[PDB]
């Protein structure tokens, strides 16, 4: 099950690097992408979004971070968060750092993020590790 | 586009060094040449463009070796 | 032993840094312990006695850390 | 279900190796590793062992192999080949390559092994590359 593999992909993701909050991204309808869906995530949700209205976001396909993953590169910034689920501005989040996982037939499904309250966290070619692993996991997982 | 990046400079690679030179392309010989690639490649994918390029050259053409695949 | 020595090594540093220093342990709280460290070492296997030594360290510390288990 | 696993992971060695022959080994029983089977194959068999008899070959535990191996290192030659179900010493063989893959829970369980006819290969830093993927995925895989 999808969801199985991304929650334990997660799970090793924000204890790595140390996020204050962490999430896997999914896109839909599939190979389309005008909505994406928090499907998993690990520490204190942003005061902005709630546990209700995790899903069925508008994408924004012309925000940096969706062409930056298209260019095959990771994405990180201090101010912009096209995929969170709030136009909210949401200023309590100091730092995002995201990559690309892409499907079984190699299309573009979904972020992995994470995200820090705090503007303390370790290097970014750290974080590039932690991801592209567990991208290289979740990329080799189907939809039941 | 909507695709890994390095898969479709990897796949490309193979497609135009290698799969254009089958002398009997067929729906199943496309969908065994690309059912090779995309496992090979999801098995470790490549994450330089010139690293795709040179990989997705290699396995096609080891793959058109090992698997005996009548070229010219 | 039978094991797999890079994630001995990586167990045990975790083991020898971290977990002897757990206020509370118990079954439960051992069996987390080595849940996270399995599945961490098998999602990226480290490669060298000093890495893997250095990697079980800084992981079960980042686990104490994010899961605020009671040290001391 | 594992030896699909096996099977597609060693299609892939096989092809970009370029081996004559290549198999999987499995102990058996678990953590004893008394005895040692062929559960995949690729490339045409040696002479010395036929499609019957691929399993249940005792396993010699002081072989260099065997050793190296819990030593966490790749091993190679040109004549020792430890799991290989016959006593005969197959001079067909020119090499022999291998690495151990550990199961779910850290045990060594087996090897992935590539074996040349021909006296031509691909350099060991390149064969080490294609096993060790290897043995990363196939450790990933349980036993229905
Ligand atoms: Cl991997």
């Amino acid at each position: 099950r999808f969801e199985s593999v991304a929650l334990e992909q997660l799970q090793i993701v924000h204890i790595s690097s140390e996020a204050d909050f962490s999430a896997v991204y999914s896109f839909r309808p599939k190979n389309l992408n005008y909505f994406v869906d928090i499907i998993a995530y690990e520490g204190k949700l942003p005061s902005t979004i709630s546990e209700k209205s995790l899903g069925g976001y508008p994408v924004d396909k012309t925000m940096d971070e969706y062409t930056v993953h298209l260019n095959g590169r990771h994405y990180y910034s201090n101010s912009k968060f096209a995929f969170l689920p709030t136009k909210k501005p949401t200023p309590e989040i100091n730092y995002m750092y995201s990559c690309p996982y892409f499907n079984l037939d190699n299309i573009y499904a979904g972020t992995i993020t994470m995200y820090w309250y705090r503007n303390d966290h370790i290097s970014n070619d750290r974080l590039e590790s932690i991801c592209a692993q567990a991208a290289r996991i979740l990329g080799r997982a189907k939809k039941l | 586009m909507n695709v890994d990046p390095h898969f479709d400079k990897f796949m490309e690679s193979g497609i135009r060094h290698v799969y254009m030179l089958f002398e009997n392309k067929s729906v199943e010989s496309s969908e065994q040449f690309y059912s090779f690639m995309r496992t090979t490649y999801k098995n470790d994918p490549c994450s330089s463009d010139f690293e795709c390029i040179e990989r997705g050259a290699e396995m096609a053409q080891s793959y058109a070796r090992i698997m005996n695949i009548k070229l010219e």
